[PDB]
């Protein structure tokens, strides 16, 4: 009876309802994965489709904050530019006062001590984006971090949010993945994310994907479709 | 339960602490007051003295200025505060610009102070009036009001309190244009209204004149005695 | 169901903005008309008693020199707008060397349109008629309490601003002068008050560029008044 | 209205009492039993600790915290706001010290702080002290002990007794207890009344008896408490 | 007792009890822990655990274990995310005294300028109480090892052994009795009663690799912790 | 945050203050003072709600508080709710010293402390003050005076006060009483018996319970006597054969 | 009932009301059809006013050079907006010496509406915004929304019933690409004409229509400006 | 606003109505009044009626008593129904 | 079953349906005809309704999509006249978390004015009218608002 209201409140089960409002909420928007192998990290995000609806290649939730690190969000998008930007103001702070990458373990760190903060208060409100950190240097390695909006930081060799597909992530260990170069591992993850989640919810969609590790030289960028192009060419005929 | 707003206002029409401070207003001491050519005289009653206690305390009229005279009706508690604002705010109009601003920079000053007081959060609007007392320049009479809506508006008569009140502006109308030629009259229907109003007891009756630029001084029970004897005969003269 | 009367309701809009239209329900009304050759405007006083001094109480005010207004609703609440907007067009003669006519005035109210707030306070209820005369010659112009600014050329304002404009709108052909149009405003007055009509019960607005200013006279104000 | 910035919670009942610091004492009936006595030369407390698993030690976690090497003191009830007044008392009896240059006495202590004491359960949005502090102390020869309470009203008794059970101990101390004693025999009735609300067991651990002498006061090692108590009283 | 909307606020009751202070009980209850403090002589071990759903769980980022000094560490339980907002400030206060004061730190009182912040989040106005329990170990000159386990109620506690939480309550019950009648601790005595006393609740007795036993022990004062291999040597030298 | 608002600062639908209404009810309860008129002095007496004899007693002035070495106030309220307004009004009559280098006079001294009640009221939401004290003094111009404040924010003087709950057989008598001053410093505080003795609810007039403080004019010390308790007694059992003596008449 | 009261709850399906009674001062706007081809873009507003004298309001209005936007939904926020977006423009124009590209400008709008959305008692901003710029890589459409969303497209339709101008759109929209300026604008308003009633005009001072280019700079045209824009068209089926 | 005069015009049958009388007038006086409301004007036109002892009652006479039962019945109450449902 | 009991107005059929429940746990010939069982809303939920013999097959019923909300409107007319020059498409898009029930009234409000009008004929543009008629809400207007 109202024990919803205040962010800042306990609940009669002993937890917050706010966060448990904010957990589902990541859900209804659409599939955004990552995964990373051992001299990488994978990104990717779908796109979904319901008329046209705009021009290809828009508002993509895949976003780049720094050299060696990346963004795969999900959740409500104006949400994530805002902790785009946050990010991109906290690297920015680390290169001016120290000017080398920024570890991934503590950049992590500093946005879980922001979105757990505005779960505090009552004033603000939770965070409805579950995105996913990932990086890759030369003197560090490849760790990917998963990110919740409840404040908690932690980090797996993979996590799926979004819809509630998941069985795009079951055929992974049915590949080479820690072991593979993370140049075939781009087009041996579209086979299935093309199969499951079928037509008859959304008729069609769209699939980004990104990378950041050693081939790179350590760089985030989005792979090109025209380059090296076998990311939707092995996709197509992978499907049965 | 209790279901109400604060401000603004209810859709119904009429706002809420507005128009309610208003019976705030109605509510308070009974008093009235006129203007003149000359003398401007002024009232104050049901102010439920005991004969025990002391009649300074109570007194309901100030005075920011020997040319302005001060005249509300309410509870004396806000009294003081807007005494002790409005006596600085004619401070220090009084320090720059020596010649003042003729009776339009006052009586805009507590309307759109208490209008501004009814806009920012965090101040709760004033539930007692006021009506400026005093005279004009070149000989010509001041008066006005303070509205809980912070409108300034100038009145012939001075009719609030209970209804026996509305009764000695009543009498004003009576005396048509010309009355009256002379102040022995004019102070007399002060005399006559506190028979009508309140508990006519002849105490809680206190009123003072200005004549001209002359500052005045509060009636001693002589002249106001004399007066007082002559409200009956008047009265008596017109049967 | 009161949630912070900013919050945008289920309908849904601001509560205090829709409670402040219904605020002009509580005070008079005023006829706006606009003309080639002068923009003339009448109101009512609404004089509740004849304790009520008709110099105390007026509802078209004159922000700039060349540039009138008309009130709505209450009185103190514009006279905070009122006079801050003539500290506005001072200045712009100041740093520009020429006053604002009929539009810097607009965008300049229109800025602060909608200040309030709750964090970070009440908005007023009063509707605003601004009147003038710019570079393209007289003109007059309207705002609502909403905030939006509409042109409009004849508006009237308070309970009346229904039943007045509906037949306001069809005598606004171009084809009428200005002459006309004046009294077919006290026909809508006589129509529009229940006290008989005295020196004491309206005033009038008409501001002309050759003629000024005016703004507006003193015993000419009854000479339209026993022509009803 | 206005900020949000915690304005006062406390309102006024119909009949004018206060709402939320009346249910404070609740907590101090339902707190631990503490109590002190002056008489003659000093002032003399007793407190009840008792742990509530075998795992405890006491011999870590001391219930006096004196404020001043003269000056002792013991509380009722709640420890999280009590922390937070005694530091605050700690930076507060620094500038009659600095500015004054002498030995705050302990009736100084009790205006400035059930003052701000007061002024804390004014400001809402935070929970009022629970705390009812017992201050005394040694100033110009003649000792003191004044009783605080959440409201802020501050008393003087020659031995009170707070905690559960406060009034039954109270008479105990009005009787037992009257004019004044030495410190030895201020320390006898001091744990008699508080053997009174205690358990079956007392040692070394479970009371803790201060002292404030002449020479200012003085908090005993859990030694002589065993020693005087054992056979206690 | 409750009355208007106490019920949607933190604050006192009509009867003076509490109600979102109360409802954080139960938020360790989904962490679903278990933290048991044991010290020795010389010594002081702390006995935790993990839970592994998934294989793609990481060691070193779901670890639980947090060193705040490199000779006193510490550990948490309930939900991770309250956790590691008092994880830097644990730090912050103790990187205070090592540059102010310049020695072993606070190894008695630091509990109460800790337990002061973590007083400060529940005597702010609206804002979450933060419920993570934080316990700390210490060394001292010539005191022996110390162990603090704190509340986030503001106040400050620790003991020779002190267990709280979850299951922490049937723990208590074994140390009780195990450490008098009289006995005395050694190293690896306290290693092996830290199963026991958890033997007494659950102890499901599985492969170590997922349990974390932190011990403090002076020879060299600074805290640390072996990795999997002399841990399984303490387990199988218990059961003879 | 509105409904958590209680609304303790805006008024209630009856016109009266919501907030001010239930406050004074503990000024009609707790605290009881007086105040009468008296020639070359002044008199001021209070019975304590913690007139329970198991107290030390080592205030001195307690409910008596004096602000200043020429001037006290009779507080009726809570103690530390008034020791906030003590000391303020102290430095404020501290204050006006130091600008000045002359004793405040009792009329704006009265007029600056019920403003500071008074602010709490209008805005803040704040807990307003419940305490209601007394005031005595004399200036060169208009001699002596007794004030009241109240907690609206409103200044309650008169030059009587009747406060807060019982002495109501005297308040009657004291219209009858009404004649204005004399002394005899004695006389006036031997009416002062015949109200604690009558009116008190264990009667008796228990003279630890009570203290009288007097203010007596003297140029230019104005020395006030505070009485030790020594002389109260016969000064109780003074009134005491006048009032065994008042009823021999009848 | 209770548990609706505040701002800071989310639904018990996970949505805040708020923004979405914040869409419907959206959709009660003038229809308008913001659109681009692959060299020159068109948008085109419509005006709407209380009473027959009253002058339509105006919605496209000109802020950059080479960026024109529309307007609908609240204009009290608008016009803040509308001196922030005067803003960021003559910074970039002082400081860089150069304009804005839409990509990241708009990135700022996003994030200026972001803490209204998020602190209690604060209110979002319905918005209709429009916007049609020129960077190095062309035009770009965009989309405002209180969520403070933009999605980039070719062509969008707000405002009330203006959902039936995208489905005249989804199959021309592709084919409008190739289309020189002169045939666009009257195409243009051949959208918005099925988004009004049939049984009346549509004349020339009650719609908006704006144009802008790589090396056109944009102008405001309505009343007679519109008047070659109209001429030469059939009229709707019955 | 035009459809006051309707519920008028059902009472201009009752008891006598003067020709002077302009429902239009008094209509936009009584906002929200329904028909419940102004029932009871032309019923104080007739009560005000009986006891002046007059027979008919004019505009001017009973719009001056329908002033004061809309503001006189408002000081209690103004009968919103905004605030039943919120 | 609330929470604090005892009890409901529900009373008879609440321990009618744990009985209904009940004979289907302790008797296996009740798994004879087959029963079906709807609900209008999930907010109250007996976790004993799980089960073989009990609620098995559940299948969550949003708002049908835009292609569903134009066929259903269509064969809920099957069994009347449907009219002609319909493009199908425009109302279909227009509709936004209208109830398919809602979607029949559209046809009657449409052949309620058909009275009116004096022709039965129907246009397409007269589906999205009464579309948007019975929602959202009905019948004011924004003003006051900006
Ligand atoms: N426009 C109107 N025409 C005729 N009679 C009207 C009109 N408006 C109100 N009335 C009369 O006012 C009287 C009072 O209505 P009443 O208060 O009984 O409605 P109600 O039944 O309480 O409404 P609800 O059921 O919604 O609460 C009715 O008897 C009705 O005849």
């Amino acid at each position: 009876t109202g024990y919803d209201l205040s962010a800042s409140t306990f609940s009669p089960d002993g937890r917050v309802f706010q966060v448990e409002y904010a957990m589902k909420a990541v859900e209804n928007s659409s599939t955004a994965i990552g995964i990373r192998c051992k001299d990488g990290v994978v990104f990717g995000v779908e796109k979904l489709v319901l008329s046209k609806l705009y021009e290809e290649g828009s508002n993509k939730r895949l976003f780049n904050v720094d050299r060696h690190v990346g963004m795969a969000v999900a959740g409500l998008l104006a949400d994530a530019r805002s902790l785009a930007d946050i990010a991109r103001e906290e690297a920015s702070n680390f290169r001016s006062n120290f000017g080398y990458n920024i570890p991934l373990k503590h950049l992590a760190d500093r946005v879980a001590m922001y979105v757990h903060a505005y779960t505090l208060y009552s004033a603000v409100r939770p965070f409805g984006c579950s995105f996913m950190l990932g990086s890759y240097s030369v003197n560090d390695g490849a760790q990917l971090y998963m990110i919740d909006p409840s404040g908690v930081s932690y980090g797996y060799w993979g996590c799926a949010i979004g819809k509630a597909r998941q069985a795009a992530k079951t055929e992974i260990e049915k590949l080479q993945m820690k072991e593979m170069t993370c140049r075939d591992i781009v087009k041996e993850v579209a086979k299935i994310i093309y199969i499951v989640h079928d037509e008859v919810k959304d008729k069609a969609f769209e699939l980004e994907l990104s990378w950041v590790g050693e081939l790179t030289n350590g760089r985030h960028e989005i792979v090109p479709k025209d380059i090296r192009e076998e990311a939707e060419k092995y996709a197509k005929e992978s499907l049965k | 339960s209790y279901d109400r707003a604060i401000t603004v206002f209810s859709p119904d029409g009429h706002l809420f602490q507005v128009e309610y401070a208003q019976e705030a207003v109605k509510k308070g001491s009974t008093a009235v007051g006129v203007r003149g050519r000359d003398i401007v005289v002024l009232g104050v009653e049901k102010k439920s003295v005991a004969k025990l206690q002391d009649e300074r305390t109570v007194r309901k009229i100030c005075a920011l200025d020997d040319n302005v005279c001060m005249a509300f009706a309410g509870l004396t508690a806000d009294a003081r505060i807007v005494i002790n604002r409005a006596r600085v705010e004619c401070q220090s109009h009084r320090l720059t610009v020596e010649d003042p601003v003729t009776v339009e920079y006052i009586t805009r000053y507590i309307a759109s102070l208490k209008q501004r007081y009814t806009q920012s959060n965090g101040r709760r609007p004033f539930g007692i009036s006021a009506l400026i007392v005093g005279f004009d320049f070149d000989g010509t009479p001041r008066l006005y009001q303070t509205d809980p809506s912070g409108t300034y508006h100038a009145w012939k008569a001075n009719a609030i309190g209970r209804g026996a009140k509305s009764v000695r502006e009543f009498l004003e109308k009576n005396y048509t244009d010309e009355a009256i030629e002379t102040d022995d009259l004019t102070i007399k229907l002060v005399i006559k209204a506190l028979l009508e109003v309140v508990q006519s007891g002849g105490k809680n009756i206190e009123l003072a004149v200005m004549r001209r630029d002359q500052s005045l001084k509060i009636l001693n029970p002589e002249e106001i005695e004399k007066y007082v004897a002559e409200i009956e005969k008047e009265k008596e003269e017109n049967e | 169901y009161d949630r912070g009367v900013n919050t945008f309701s289920p309908e849904g809009r601001l509560f205090q903005v829709e409670y402040a239209i219904e605020a002009i329900k509580l005070g008079s009304t005023a006829i706006g008309i606009q003309t080639s050759e002068g923009v003339c405007l009448a109101v009512e006083k609404r004089i509740t008693s004849p304790l009520m001094e008709p110099s105390s109480i007026e509802k078209i005010v004159e922000i700039d020199a060349h540039i009138g207004c008309a009130m709505s609703g209450l009185i103190a609440d514009a006279k905070t707008l009122i006079d801050k907007a003539r500290v506005e067009t001072q200045n712009h003669w100041f740093t520009y060397n020429e006053t604002m006519t009929v539009e810097s005035v607009t965008q300049a109210v229109s800025n602060l349109a909608l200040q309030f707030g709750e964090e970070d306070s009440r908005p007023f209820g009063v509707a605003l008629l601004f009147g003038g005369v710019d570079e393209k010659g007289p003109q007059l112009f309207h705002m609502d309490p909403s905030g939006t600014f509409v042109q409009c050329d004849a508006r009237a304002i308070g309970s009346a601003s229904e039943g007045a404009q509906s037949s306001l709108q069809e005598v606004y052909h171009k084809s009428m002068t200005l002459k006309e149009a004046i009294k077919s405003s006290l026909i809508i007055l006589k129509q529009v008050m229940e006290e008989k009509l005295n020196a004491t019960n309206i005033e009038l607005a008409t501001v002309q560029p050759g003629q000024n200013f005016h703004m507006f006279t003193k015993e000419e104000l009854e000479e339209v008044i026993k022509d009803i | 209205a206005e900020r949000g910035y915690s304005f006062s919670l406390t309102t006024f009942s119909p009949s004018g009492k206060l709402v939320q610091i009346e249910y404070a004492l609740a907590a101090v009936a339902g707190g631990a039993p503490s109590v002190g006595i002056k008489a003659a030369n000093g002032v003399v407390l007793a407190t009840e600790k008792k742990q509530k698993s075998i795992l405890y030690d006491e011999r870590s976690v001391h219930k006096v915290e004196p404020i001043t090497k003269h000056i002792g003191l013991v509380y009722s009830g709640m420890g999280p706001d009590y922390r937070v007044l005694v530091h605050r008392a700690r930076k507060l009896a620094q500038q009659y010290y600095l500015v004054y240059q002498e030995p705050i006495p302990t009736a100084q202590l009790v205006q400035r702080v059930a003052s701000v004491m007061q002024e804390y359960t004014q400001s809402g949005g935070v929970r009022p002290f629970g705390v009812s502090l017992l201050i005394c102390g040694w100033n110009e020869g003649r000792p003191y002990l004044f009783q605080s309470d959440p409201s802020g009203a501050y008393f003087a008794w020659k031995a009170t007794a707070m905690g559960k059970n406060y009034v039954n101990g109270k008479t105990f101390l009005e009787k037992r207890y009257n004019e004044d004693l030495e410190l030895e025999d201020a320390i006898h009735t001091a744990i008699l009344t508080l053997k009174e609300s205690f358990e079956g067991q007392m040692t070394e651990d479970n009371i803790e008896v201060g002292i404030c002498n002449e020479a200012g006061f003085r908090r005993l090692t859990p030694t002589e408490v065993k020693d005087y108590l054992a056979a206690i009283a | 007792s409750s009355a208007g909307f106490d019920r949607h606020i933190t604050i006192f009751s009509p009867e003076g009890r509490l109600y979102q202070v109360e409802y954080a009980f139960k938020a360790i209850n989904q962490g679903g822990l278990t933290s048991v403090a044991v010290r020795g002589k010389d010594c002081a071990v702390i006995v935790t655990q993990k839970k592994v759903p998934d294989k793609l769980l990481d060691s070193s980022t779901v670890t639980h274990l947090f060193k705040i000094t490199e000779n006193i560490g510490c550990v948490m339980t309930g939900m991770t995310a309250d956790s590691r907002s008092q994880v830097q400030r644990a730090r912050y206060e103790a990187a205070n005294w090592k540059y102010k004061y310049g020695y072993e730190i606070p190894v008695d009182m630091l509990c109460k300028r800790i337990a002061d912040i973590s007083q400060v989040y529940t005597q702010n106005a609206e804002m979450r109480p933060l419920g993570c329990c934080m316990i700390l170990i210490g060394i001292d000159e010539e005191q022996g090892p110390q162990v603090y386990k704190c509340d986030p109620a503001g106040y400050y506690c620790g003991f020779k052994a002190t267990a709280a939480g979850v299951k922490q309550t049937e723990s208590t019950s074994f140390l009780e009795k195990k450490v008098k009648k009289k006995f005395d601790w050694t190293f690896e005595q306290t290693v092996e009663t830290a199963i026991t006393c958890l033997s007494t609740v659950l102890s499901i007795d599985f492969k170590p690799s997922e349990i974390e036993v932190g011990v403090v022990t002076v020879e060299n004062p600074k805290f640390r912790i072996l990795t999997e291999a002399e841990i399984d040597a303490h387990l199988v030298a218990l059961a003879e | 945050s509105r409904r958590y608002d209680s609304r303790t600062t805006i008024f209630s639908p009856e016109g009266r203050l919501y907030q001010v209404e239930y406050a004074m009810e503990a000024i009609g309860h707790a605290g009881t003072c007086l105040g009468i008129l008296a020639n070359d002095g002044v008199l001021l007496a209070a019975e304590r709600r913690n007139i329970h004899k198991l107290l030390d007693e080592v205030f001195f002035s307690e409910k008596i508080y004096k602000l200043n070495e020429d001037m006290a106030c009779s507080v009726a309220g809570i103690t530390s709710d008034a020791n906030v307004l003590t000391n303020e009004l102290r430095l404020i009559a501290q204050r006006y010293l130091l600008q000045y280098q002359e004793p405040i006079p009792c009329e704006q001294l009265v007029t600056a402390l019920c403003d500071i009640k008074q602010a709490y009221t209008q805005f803040g939401g704040k807990r307003p003050f419940g305490v209601s004290l007394l005031y005595i003094g004399w200036d060169k111009h208009y001699g002596f005076q007794l004030y009241q404040s109240d907690p609206s924010g409103n200044y309650g003087g008169w030059k009587a006060t009747c406060i807060g709950n019982n002495s109501a057989a005297a308040v009657s008598m004291l219209k009858q009483d009404y004649k204005e001053g004399e002394m005899t410093l004695k006389s006036a505080l031997a009416l002062a018996i015949k109200v604690l003795n009558k009116t008190m609810d264990v009667s008796k007039l228990s003279a630890e319970k009570v203290e009288i403080a007097t203010l007596t004019r003297e140029n230019g010390k104005t020395v006030i006597r505070v009485l030790k308790q020594k002389e109260v007694e016969q000064l109780i059992k003074k009134h005491e054969e006048e009032e065994a003596k008042a009823e021999r008449e009848k | 009932n209770q548990y609706d009261n505040d701002v800071t709850v989310w639904s018990p399906q996970g949505r805040i009301h708020q923004i979405e009674y914040a869409m419907e001062a959206v959709k009660q706007g003038s229809a308008t059809v913001g659109l681009k081809s692959k060299t020159h873009a068109v948008l085109v507003a419509l005006k709407r006013a209380q009473s027959e004298l009253a002058a339509h309001q105006k919605k496209i209005l000109h802020v950059d050079n080479h960026i024109g936007i529309s307007i609908a939904g609240l204009t009290a926020d608008a016009r803040l907006l509308c001196n922030f977006m005067r803003q960021e423009c003559l910074d970039s124009r002082f400081v860089f010496d150069r304009p804005l590209p839409v990509s990241r400008l708009v990135s700022l709008i996003g994030s200026k509406t972001q803490i209204p959305t998020q602190r209690y008692g604060r209110r979002p901003y319905g918005v209709g915004l429009l916007i049609a710029g020129y960077d190095d890589m062309g035009p770009h459409i965009f989309q405002t929304c209180p969520s403070a969303n933009y999605f980039d497209c070719r062509a969008m339709s707000i405002g009330a019933r203006s959902q039936s101008a995208r489905t005249y759109l989804e199959r021309h929209m592709s084919e409008f690409m190739e289309c020189n300026l002169n045939e666009l604008v009257k195409h243009g308003l051949r959208a918005l004409r099925e988004t009004l009633p049939a049984e009346q005009d549509l004349t020339t001072k009650n719609v908006s229509i704006g144009i802008v280019g790589k090396d056109l700079e944009f102008t405001i045209y309505d009343d007679d400006d519109v008047s070659p824009f109209l001429e030469g068209l059939e009229e709707r089926p019955q | 606003l035009e459809g006051r005069t309707h519920i008028f015009k059902i009472h201009a049958r009752s008891m006598s109505v003067e020709r002077d009388i302009r429902f239009e007038l008094l209509a936009r006086l009584c906002p929200n009044s329904t028909g419940a409301e102004i029932r009871s004007v032309c019923t104080e036109a007739g009560m005000f009626a009986i006891r002046a002892r007059r027979k008919i009652a004019t505009e001017k006479d009973f719009l001056e008593a329908v002033n004061k039962v809309i503001k006189s019945y408002a000081k209690f109450s103004a009968t919103p129904r905004y605030m039943t449902y919120n | 079953k609330r929470f604090d009991s005892e009890k409901a107005g529900d009373r008879e059929v609440q321990r009618t349906m744990l009985e209904l429940l009940n004979q289907l746990d302790g008797f296996q010939p009740n798994t004879q005809v087959k029963v079906i069982a709807a609900t209008n809303r999930v907010d109250i939920l007996d976790p004993a309704l799980l089960r073989s013999g009990r609620l098995d097959r559940k299948i969550e019923f949003p708002m049908p999509n835009e292609e569903a909300r134009a066929r259903i409107m269509q064969i809920h007319s099957r069994k009347m006249n449907v009219s002609p020059d319909v493009n199908y498409e425009e109302l279909a898009r227009c509709t936004d978390d209208f109830n398919g029930a809602q979607c029949k009234a559209v046809c009657v409000e449409a052949g309620m004015i058909a009275l009116r009008r004096g022709a039965t004929e129907l246009t397409h543009e007269d589906y999205m009218e009464g579309i948007l008629e019975v929602q959202a809400k009905k019948k004011a207007n924004l003003q006051y608002y900006a």
